[PDB]
């Protein structure tokens, strides 16, 4: 029924409306911090010596 | 019934206003001072041959050594990337395979496609011959993806607008996720397996709770379908690709888009996405036969892994971050370092 | 993505009326455009479409020479013009859009559950 | 480690000796997709050749392996699951001429959408028109009224190449040929010789339906080969 | 002066054909993408041209050195080698023709087995009459570097099979052109003319057409046949051009 679908849509929108949110700048800072912390633990980010990479 | 429409549109306006209120600064502005990563000129280091037709999906292994690939000639091949030697060959019943997965315990591999069915194979059979273990049925449309949680739980997405969770031991469904107006084309378990996000063919990506069988949020901002998705390594964000030739990043807490990757010369659609181990890079496959590495914190392109003669249809990265891999409709894989 | 029709109403046979489609959420120029309507007891049927710049047009045969299709990319709006309406014109008119930009093909527009298709507006004769 | 390496080499040798055998069978088989509207008599054709999300039918013409896949249990959103068939020999496309709200316009738009698709600018397409007798009945009784849904059917002139079957009413032949040219007005724009369209007329229970597709597959393969040599 | 001018013509012709063939073979072997049975047969043809050019240059070099060994067996062996090179080249042109005819015959075929059979019929078969000719000449006319033509009963052995192969190539040319004309008609003069010109160098049907001026045409053109085969199927080919464009675009990074 169209009424049932509309009611479900309204209920879902209401449920999503009551959602905790945080400042976007906080998310950007968190991502930057994570990227900086592991900046030295990704060979693709910085090539490793040929003795280490098994695909020499 | 109209009053329901007015209520829905008012709720949409409220959510949009809340998202705007939570929007004070952009990711680029916050990361406007970070150093550029420079030119990333990778180079092939292997090449695996043996697939007769186009490779449509591949998955890694938890040890970062083995991997499994699927082609539309009806074939699953498990390569040892170090020595490039075929370990197993499996003749599929349904030649139209559209996905594949590698169990975390390295004992099982699953696949599915236009037959609606998901099949489970056992790698460590007593006799050593790989045979079908359990067949999961219950969807009413091609299966667009699948992933493992453990040796007993498997989560699957389909072209019927519903994601389903299964108990492999019994073969019965345990949950059913619903709410997408379009086909779901991918999904990706969270690092801790608490949540999983799927993007569908309506420009909307929906975040779920794996236990309660309910929805949690809904992200929009794309102009067309969404073909790829993946969690950022920390689990607090994810990115996707759409046919509008753009890639975007959405933060779960922010409930809104953080940044968009686009360039004028790019007028084709993305088909795959993946992050690096450190989360400072972002790859993506285009139908122009070129991959591309986007600086996540700068949105500027940092390289290109040219070398495929046809559409890039899959991609992957090892857990340890040693070796990328890619398949393509040319029927060849390529390991990149 | 949003497609909201407006400008409908009631008109006696042989009259005239203009339909205005207001769109937002995407760059209008890059996308083809369509008009589709559904009548009681029948599934959706196609009517007309217009190219990106309007250089190419086409109509369903039964409507040829009666209506007119025009798009104002500068105002991201679409138009349909009504003249000499017969009794069979009673139906709702959906303002549609193709899935992918820059492409010549257009799939699924007349589908039962197309995603980028407005709610439609009613014209009665 | 030497023994393990030798065992791995032996396993790889066996796997490759099996894959070489497999490569010899996948090259001697043709993959054909069998499209067709719901009320197009599509299944009647399949029932003739034979005598879940996909139904597979295998047959052979003059010791040539054919692979025909029938779609089913899929939603009517085609623009994604259709790309899987960009590597097929030819996509059969059954239609009903008596379709003329009016399914014929829908078939026209769908065929145009297939034709102008990027992943399929190299996938040839066959064309059938499977409601010929129904069209003849609808035009004989005066119920055709094709002019109403097409402002240019009474001003059409029969082509000089008509080779009518016995007992064909000139009006019937003119109409049935008029239906064909509507689609061929599309299959001759932006063609560029990379892929082609093969119009035909056939009843739903015609035995020759296998022969026509066999011959068209032969022609497609020959044309592709000659285009590899730059002979065309 | 006629002999001098004929020499001047076909020496330069063979030199240019060899210079084009070396580059064509290098390009074909370079890109791994182009590896397919057709390109393997083409490469074998290129090798045959290279060997023929080398042999016809060694003949000139030996004549220059002796006129700047006659009684020795080495001269006879060199002559035999030249004859073998010629026969092998003609049969490899026949191989090209037969492969095209088989591909347009629309029949199933085992890839590896058929390729080995083609390699055998290409390089091996010429030994089945060259060796008989050599043994007969050694037994009965072992003198004058085997360059004399005392009896035609010994010349016919070499002569006939080449005529057979060229006739077969002419038949294949006829069939291919007939089918191309049918395809053109089913869906024109300039197109058929171009499609008929490009197919002569590969199949080498020119011999039947022609067989001072006669020598001029046969010598002048054939020395240039190698060059044209390289251009049509290595350089002007659309696949090779687009491969070059893509490779250059990649190297621009």
């Amino acid at each position: 029924a169209s009424i049932a679908q509309a009611r479900k849509l309204v209920e879902q929108l209401k449920m999503e409306a009551n959602i905790d949110r945080i400042k976007v700048s906080k998310a950007a800072a968190d991502l930057m911090a994570y990227c900086e912390a592991h900046a030295k633990e990704d060979p693709l980010l910085t090539p490793v010596p040929a003795s280490e990479n098994p695909f020499r | 019934l109209d009053q329901l429409r007015q209520e829905a549109e008012q709720l949409k306006n409220q959510i949009r206003d809340a998202r705007k209120a939570c929007a004070d600064a952009t990711l680029s502005q916050i990361t406007n001072n970070i150093d550029p990563v420079g030119r990333i000129q990778m180079r092939t280091r292997r090449t695996l041959r043996g697939h007769l037709a186009k490779i449509y999906a591949m998955h890694w292994g938890t040890d970062s050594r083995l991997l499994v690939s699927a082609s539309q000639d009806g074939k699953l091949i498990i390569w040892d990337s170090y020595t490039t030697n075929k370990v197993h060959a499996i003749p599929l019943r349904s030649s139209w395979v559209m996905t594949c997965a590698y169990a975390p315990s390295g004992n099982y591999v699953a696949c599915g496609g236009l037959d609606n069915i998901c099949s489970i194979y056992n790698l460590k059979t007593r006799e050593g011959n790989v045979r079908v273990s359990r067949e999961l049925a219950g969807h009413t449309g091609y299966l667009s993806c699948c992933r493992f949680l453990d040796d007993n739980q498997i989560v699957t997405s389909s072209g019927d607008t519903t994601c389903a969770l299964w108990d492999i031991e019994t073969g019965q469904q345990t949950t059913t996720f619903t709410g997408h107006t379009g086909d779901v084309m991918s999904l990706s378990l969270a690092p801790d397996t608490r949540l999983f996000v799927s993007g569908a063919c309506d420009a909307s990506a929906k975040l779920w709770d794996v236990r309660e069988g309910m929805c949690r949020q809904t992200f929009t901002g794309h102009e067309s379908d969404i073909n790829a998705i993946c969690f950022f390594p920390n689990g607090n964000a994810f990115a996707t690709g759409s046919d509008d030739a753009t890639c975007r990043l959405f933060d779960l807490r922010a409930d809104q888009e953080l940044m968009t990757y686009s360039h004028d010369n790019i007028i084709c659609g993305i088909t795959s996405v993946s992050f690096s181990k450190s989360g400072r890079l972002l790859l993506a496959g285009y139908d122009d036969f070129n991959c591309n590495v986007w600086d996540a914190l700068k949105a500027d392109r940092a390289g290109v892994l040219a070398g495929h003669d046809n559409r890039v249809s899959c991609l992957g990265v090892t857990d340890d971050g040693m070796a990328v891999a890619t398949g393509s409709w040319d029927s060849f894989l390529k390991i990149w370092n | 993505v949003q497609l909201q029709e407006s400008g409908g109403g009631l008109v006696q046979p042989g009259g005239s009326l203009r339909l205005s489609c207001a769109a937002s959420g995407f760059t209008f120029s890059n996308y083809k455009m369509n008009w589709v309507r559904q009548a009681p007891g029948k599934g959706l049927e196609w009517v007309s479409d217009i190219s990106q710049s309007g250089a190419s047009i086409s109509y369903t045969g039964s409507v040829k020479g009666r209506f007119t299709i025009s798009r104002d990319n500068a105002k991201n709006t679409l138009y349909l013009q009504m003249n000499s309406l017969k009794p069979e014109d009673t139906a709702v008119y959906y303002c549609a859009r193709c899935p992918a930009p820059f492409t010549r093909d257009c799939f699924d527009v007349t589908s039962t559950t197309y995603a980028y298709r407005g709610q439609g507006t009613q014209v009665t004769v | 480690q030497r023994n393990e390496e030798k065992a791995q080499r032996e396993a790889n040798k066996k796997i490759e000796k099996q894959l070489q055998k497999d490569k010899q069978v996948y090259r001697a088989t043709h993959r054909l997709l069998l499209l067709g509207a719901g009320e197009s008599g599509k299944n009647t054709i399949v029932k003739q050749m034979r005598i879940s999300g996909i139904f597979e039918t295998k047959f052979q013409v003059d010791k040539v392996n054919f692979h025909m896949f029938d779609v089913g249990a899929q939603r009517d959103e085609r623009r994604k699951w259709i790309q899987c068939f960009n590597d097929v020999t030819a996509i059969i496309f059954v239609v009903a001429s008596s379709s003329y709200t009016n399914r014929l316009q829908a078939a026209l738009k769908l065929f145009d959408s297939i034709w102008n698709n990027k992943w399929l600018r190299d996938t040839s397409v066959i064309l059938f028109l499977n409601k010929q007798d129904l069209l003849a009945e609808k035009v004989l009784a005066g119920k055709s009224k094709i002019e109403d849904y097409f402002p240019e059917f009474a001003r059409y002139t029969t082509p000089e190449d008509a080779t009518p079957e016995p007992g064909e009413d000139p009006r019937v032949t003119r109409a049935k040929y008029f239906i064909r040219d509507e689609f061929l007005r599309i299959s001759t724009a932006s063609g560029d010789g990379r892929h082609y369209c093969y119009p035909h007329f056939t009843c739903a229970v015609d035995t020759e339906n296998i022969r026509r597709v066999f011959n068209d597959c032969r022609d497609i393969i020959q044309r592709m080969h000659l285009r590899q040599y730059e002979l065309l | 002066e006629q002999l001098l001018f004929l020499y001047i013509i076909y020496t330069v012709g063979y030199a240019l054909s060899f210079s084009a063939l070396v580059i064509a073979s290098a390009i074909l072997l370079g890109f791994r993408h182009l590896h397919c049975t057709r390109n393997y047969i083409h490469l074998n043809l290129f090798a045959s041209f290279i060997l023929r050019a080398l042999s016809v240059f060694i003949k000139d070099a030996a004549l220059k050195w002796m006129y700047s060994y006659q009684d020795s067996l080495s001269c006879r062996l060199v002559f035999l080698l030249m004859q073998y090179c010629v026969a092998a080249n003609y049969y490899w042109l026949l191989v090209e023709g037969v492969y095209l005819y088989t591909l347009l015959a629309f029949s199933v075929f085992s890839e590896q087995w058929i390729f080995r059979l083609y390699v055998s019929i290409g390089w091996g078969v010429p030994l089945l009459f060259v060796v008989p000719w050599g043994i007969v000449k050694y037994l009965y006319e072992d003198e004058g570097c085997w360059t004399r033509n005392s009896n035609m009963n010994y010349w016919l052995i070499i002569r006939l099979p080449i005529l057979f192969a060229i006739g077969v190539n002419f038949l294949i040319f006829v069939r291919v052109i007939c089918i191309v004309v049918s395809k053109l008609k089913a869906n024109i003069k300039c197109r058929l003319a171009k499609s008929t010109l490009t197919l002569i160098p590969l199949l080498g049907t020119h011999e039947v057409i022609f067989a001072f001026i006669k020598l001029f045409t046969e010598l002048s053109f054939t020395s240039f046949q190698g060059l044209m085969v390289a251009i049509l199927y290595c350089f002007v080919n659309n696949e090779v051009q687009l491969e070059f464009r893509k490779s250059w675009e990649r190297w621009r990074l």
